[PDB]
RNA sequence: UUCA
RNA sequence: GAGGAAGAAGCCCUUCGGGGUGUAAACUCCUGAACCCGGGACGAAACCCCCGACGAGGGGACUGACGGUACCGGGGUAAUAGCGCCGGCCAACUCCGUGCCAGCAGCCGCGGUAAUACGGAGGGCGCGAGCGUUACCCGGAUUCACUGGGCGUAAAGGGCGUGUAGGCGGCCUGGGGCGUCCCAUGUGAAAGACCACGGCUCAACCGUGGGGGAGCGUGGGAUACGCUCAGGCUAGACGG
RNA sequence: GCUAGUUGGUGGGGUAAUGGCCCACCAAGGCGACGACGGGUAGCCGGUCUGAGAGGAUGGCCGGCCACAGGGGCACUGAG
């Protein structure tokens, strides 16, 4: 089996990034496309597009990086420094509105599937909901 | 090991067994002494430290030390114990209460004296 | 029977009552069914004793059953007077 | 008892003087005047580079040497200082500044503090009226700090009073020489104080 | 300018036919309190050859500390070996809570108040590697901005 | 409010009184992941109306007998051996839990 | 032979 | 308490010139804990009695164990200081006596004739009506790791399967809302804890007021995710 | 692995009152790895101590509830 379709998208694209990919694909699901929005919309990522990858659809996900770097390690800083999975198949991660985590002072972000649709800790926050906690990124 | 395992065994608080088995854990317990015998120590260690059987009144029969340049204790003699490890003597967990009943306090002795029970000394 | 009377709290040689509306049998410093009032018998300040009349007047309207000394607080604080 | 011994000692091991005396710690004699090193049978030796805890405590031993409180007392103030809302140093030396004795010395009544603290304790020394012989008081800003009419005419409050007569007083006080009365205006800043402590360190060594 | 505090110096062992032969290490970090730190760690047959080495090596070891009235811009958690530390923006007034070694990191980089615990192994030489690296990895609102934007 | 509670029936052997399992479902204390409890309550069926299989509504009642304080609301949905399976086999195990064994 |  | 010597005596250390104890003492001058003499409480205003109606109101009288205590005024003597520690951790060093002895020791370790570690002394460091010791709890100990650990060689992968219970579970729709989330609302005794004012000259100790939440009950709402029911799909799986 | 008043039913008895609380008689049931049963220990709580927190440890005094009165058993009198 997969078990846990959402880590393994967080995955690819921890993966991908660290060896500095174009793009990654990752087998296509409504949930994953709600969470991509969010990381577009955030600019952790340059934006993502549906694909039908051999008869099946999947998602291109492109990825941002910094410029390129000075010294040995030219490397470019990445944008997407931490991607976690919280809540996890066996082991679900729900928060009240006050129990909403504030990644990194506001400089990185926290996802949650609230009944009024996906969100991130500052739009759940706006719209006073909470929700599963489904990962952090920064 | 995985959430479920935890869910189903837990963890194991971890107990600790006491070093001073003066039952009740007690500060203190009185005995009588049994034999006053010598020890030699443990490597690199050499002398003639003293020591003494004790049957405490929790029922125990343990050996212990009689700290202080020199004592006074026979085999009736009624003292207090307190419980302090001696290092090179393996199997003595307690010390004497130098002051209290039989055990005189350590003479003439003009520092440590709360330890050793020694009265102070007036001067002129 | 149900009673209006004075609880201790204070320190030593320090009193401060507390008007109360608890069962006759209980404990003097006890488990109450209601605070109403207070009292500094040493007037320390110039608030030594309120009442609030309106829950007073209420436990009077269903058998509560003031101590000589609680009526006299009482009294004191316009519980009774009708004019 | 508040410690009761030599004290132009204590300003030698801090390396640091200490006004304990006051009269004498200003004619060159404090012992910090030809003798700065502290005192003992080793004391002229070269020292070694102090631990890290060790300056941490003889920072603290200076500055609570200073008040002349004893650690019981001077530990309580700290911890009080670290609840209140805000800085937990300023404030610390805030509420130092308010004990009673110590007013009585900013106002110039005594000379030192230890000369202020007795002013208190035999009752010469009055706040907004009422006689206070507590050391350990807690003047509020506002509170008036004169002098017990009964006492207007000692030898000693005369002669202090007297030499306080042109003298300025602290930015947060204010003195009326003529009538032996002064106000506590505001807690002092750690601005309009002005004693050798590094207040940081002290909050360090209560942290260990 | 620069202030230098050192952190620990050791006297290590080598072995030769007949006898042992030593030297020392020596670790030091240097700060302006203005927001750039630098560690070193130098090694010689004396100490204060060791130190000097020490200094040398930091000064061309800087980093830019992203300092916002006092603090850490956002925690981080370092690991460095087996060695790792933890750093958290405090307000001020607390001061800076830390050990030894990495305090006097956050102290020369001109840090007021900071909360930090060392987990694992306390190696003072690997937890002042992980100190340092925290300290470079830290980044600004700004930052956060310029590589989001684009 | 007297408790209403919803489970199945695993037992019609006695007359007038129906066993219904009631399963709860909640976080863990320390652990979050959500587990699921259980137990079986013995409620009132005059008419021998409910039988196995039988998911109902059990309504807190004065007490009946002993450890019989409940009485059977209404029927949810009838027929439903999936579920009286499921402890049928599970109580069985127990037979291999002892000093001898039962295959698998 | 033991302790450094 | 203030003053008080380029700094008695004694004791300690000395290169022997001198250095310590040390403004410490002595003394000078101030203030007066204890004491002595006066005054002397609040806590107690009801029950009751008279008027009026045995009401509301209004008068009146009795009653203090603590206590002659608290406090107030007058007079007024310089008037207890101990205990632990000084190798590292850990603030604080010298002389002598001891000779792996006598002994110290929380852990690491000290003593075998030049011991800052034993015993004494001088000096020093901490606290100070206390200091120390023993015992027990939490801490540091992410050293039972939920937050927050691990298992190739460090303690740790079951000798290998098969498979029961159980845990977990791919892509779309739709019901239901059990988990979950949101709003109301009841409950959440008093003390205590936090904050703000107060009362004992301070404080300790007290009062008075204020704020608070999890949990659970009830009503109403949301449906992304998990759950459940119903359809569907073909990338997982199985079969030809 | 435990169970015979054991689990349930009818009728009764008893009580302020429900109830195998007790009794007749009928049914074979009831409980258990989501541990029953057995053993060890222990009054529970508001709260206390510690801890950054989560936790850990705890009930002395004070307030609430429970239990007991040399050890068992039992009713009587009463609103109790
Ligand atoms: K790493
Ligand atoms: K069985
Ligand atoms: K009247
Ligand atoms: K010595
Ligand atoms: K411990
Ligand atoms: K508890
Ligand atoms: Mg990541
Ligand atoms: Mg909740
Ligand atoms: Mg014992
Ligand atoms: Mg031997
Ligand atoms: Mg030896
Ligand atoms: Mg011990
Ligand atoms: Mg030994
Ligand atoms: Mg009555
Ligand atoms: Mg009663
Ligand atoms: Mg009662
Ligand atoms: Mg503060
Ligand atoms: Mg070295
Ligand atoms: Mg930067
Ligand atoms: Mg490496
Ligand atoms: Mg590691
Ligand atoms: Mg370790
Ligand atoms: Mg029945
Ligand atoms: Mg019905
Ligand atoms: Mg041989
Ligand atoms: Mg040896
Ligand atoms: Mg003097
Ligand atoms: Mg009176
Ligand atoms: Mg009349
Ligand atoms: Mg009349
Ligand atoms: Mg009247
Ligand atoms: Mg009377
Ligand atoms: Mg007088
Ligand atoms: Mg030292
Ligand atoms: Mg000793
Ligand atoms: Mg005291
Ligand atoms: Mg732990
Ligand atoms: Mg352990
Ligand atoms: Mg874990
Ligand atoms: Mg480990
Ligand atoms: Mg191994
Ligand atoms: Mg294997
Ligand atoms: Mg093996
Ligand atoms: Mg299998
Ligand atoms: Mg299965
Ligand atoms: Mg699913
Ligand atoms: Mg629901
Ligand atoms: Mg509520
Ligand atoms: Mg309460
Ligand atoms: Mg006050
Ligand atoms: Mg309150
Ligand atoms: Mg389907
Ligand atoms: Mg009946
Ligand atoms: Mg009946
Ligand atoms: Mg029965
Ligand atoms: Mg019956
Ligand atoms: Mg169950
Ligand atoms: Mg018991
Ligand atoms: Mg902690
Ligand atoms: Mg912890
Ligand atoms: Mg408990
Ligand atoms: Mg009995
Ligand atoms: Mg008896
Ligand atoms: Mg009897
Ligand atoms: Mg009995
Ligand atoms: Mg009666
Ligand atoms: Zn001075």
């Amino acid at each position: 089996m997969l078990t846990d379709p959402i880590a393994d998208m967080l995955t690819r694209i921890r993966n991908a990034t660290r060896v500095y990919k174009e793009s990654t694909d990752v087998p296509a699901s409504r949930f994953k496309e709600e969470i991509l929005r969010i990381l577009a919309r955030e600019g952790f990522i340059k934006g993502y597009e549906r694909v039908d990858v051999d008869g099946k659809p999947y998602l291109r996900v492109y990825l941002k990086y910094g410029p390129r770097r000075q010294g040995p390690d030219p490397r470019p800083e990445q944008v997407i420094h931490h991607i976690r999975r919280i809540s996890k198949p066996g082991r679900r991660v729900y928060v009240g509105v006050k129990e909403i985590p504030r990644v990194r002072r506001g400089l990185g972000i926290a996802i949650l599937s609230t009944s009024k649709g996906v969100l991130t800790d500052r739009e759940a926050r706006k719209l006073g909901v909470g929700g599963e906690l489904i990962c952090e990124v920064w | 090991p995985t959430i479920n395992q935890l869910v189903r065994k837990g963890r194991e608080k971890v107990r600790k067994k006491s070093k001073v088995p003066a039952l009740k854990g007690a500060p203190f317990r009185r005995g009588v002494c049994t034999v006053v015998r010598t020890v030699t120590p443990k490597k690199p260690n050499s002398a003639l430290r003293k020591v003494a059987k004790v049957r405490l009144t929790s029922g125990y029969e343990v050996t212990a030390y009689i700290p202080g340049e020199g004592h006074n204790l026979q085999e009736h003699s009624v003292v207090l114990i307190r419980g302090g490890r001696v290092k090179d003597l393996p199997g003595v967990r307690y010390h004497i209460v130098r002051g209290v009943y039989d055990a005189a306090g350590v003479k003439d002795r003009k520092k440590s004296r709360s330890k050793y029970g020694t009265k102070k000394p007036k001067e002129a | 029977m149900v009673k209006i009377r004075l609880a201790r709290f204070g320190s030593k040689h320090n009193p401060h009552y507390r008007i109360v509306v608890t069962d006759a049998r209980r404990k003097r410093d006890g488990k109450y069914i209601e605070k109403i009032g207070y009292y500094d018998p040493r007037k320390t300040t110039p608030d030594w004793l309120k009442v609030d009349v309106e829950r007073a007047r209420y436990w009077l309207s269903v058998g509560a059953q003031p101590t000589d000394t609680a009526r006299r607080l009482l009294r004191q604080a316009g519980v009774f007077r009708q004019e | 008892g508040r410690y009761i011994g030599p004290v132009c000692r204590l300003c030698r091991r801090e390396g640091v003087k200490l006004y304990l005396k006051g009269e004498r710690c200003y004619s060159p004699k404090c012992a910090m005047e030809r003798r700065p090193y502290p005192p003992g049978q080793h004391g002229q030796k070269r020292a070694r580079r102090p631990s890290d805890y060790a300056v941490r405590l003889r920072e603290k031993q200076k500055l609570r040497r200073i008040y002349g409180i004893s650690e019981r007392q001077f530990r309580n103030l700290f911890e009080e200082a670290s609840k209140k809302k805000g800085v937990t140093g300023s404030v610390f030396l805030g509420l130092l500044e308010s004990r009673l004795d110590n007013v009585v010395y900013r106002l110039g009544f005594a000379v030192s503090r230890r000369q202020a603290r007795q002013l208190v304790r035999h009752g010469h020394i009055t706040v907004n009226g009422r006689r206070v012989d507590l050391p350990s008081y807690r003047v509020r800003p506002g509170d008036e700090i004169a002098v017990a009419e009964k006492s207007r005419n000692l030898e000693l409050i005369r002669q202090n009073l007297e030499a306080m007569k042109g003298r300025k007083v602290g930015p947060w006080l204010s003195l009326d020489v003529e009538g032996m009365k002064g106000k506590f205006l505001r807690l002092p800043d750690r601005e309009d104080l002005a004693l050798p402590v590094n207040e940081q360190l002290v909050i360090e060594f209560y942290s260990r | 300018d620069f202030e230098e505090k050192m952190i620990l110096i050791r006297r290590t062992a080598r072995m030769q036919a007949g006898g042992r032969r030593f030297r020392f290490g020596a670790l030091v970090v240097v700060g302006d309190r203005q927001g750039r730190v630098g560690l070193g760690f130098g090694k010689a047959p004396e100490v204060p050859l060791a130190v000097q080495k020490a200094g040398y090596y930091a000064r061309r070891n800087m980093v830019e500390v992203p300092l916002q009235n006092g603090t850490i811009p956002h925690e981080i958690e370092v690991e460095f070996g087996a060695s790792k530390i933890v750093l958290k923006p405090a307000a001020p007034g607390t001061g800076v809570i830390a050990g030894a070694v990495p305090r006097a990191i956050l102290e020369l980089a001109g840090v007021t108040d900071i909360l930090t615990k060392e987990l694992g192994s306390r190696n003072p030489i690997n937890i002042a590697y992980a100190t340092m690296e925290a300290l470079r990895q830290l980044r600004t609102k700004a930052d956060v901005e310029r590589l989001r934007k684009g | 409010p007297k408790k209403v509670l919803t489970g199945v029936v695993v037992s019609d052997k006695m007359q007038k009184t129906v066993t219904v399992l009631v399963e709860r479902q909640f976080p863990h204390p320390l652990y979050g992941k959500v587990i699921k409890r259980s137990k079986k309550y013995l409620a009132h069926d005059p008419e021998e109306k409910y039988k196995l299989g039988d998911v109902v509504e059990i309504i807190e009642s004065r007490p009946i007998s002993k450890r019989k304080r409940f009485r059977v609301l209404r029927l949810v949905e009838s027929g439903r051996m999936d579920l009286v399976e499921k402890y049928l086999i599970r109580r069985q195990n127990y037979q291999s839990l002892s000093k001898r064994g039962g295959k698998a």
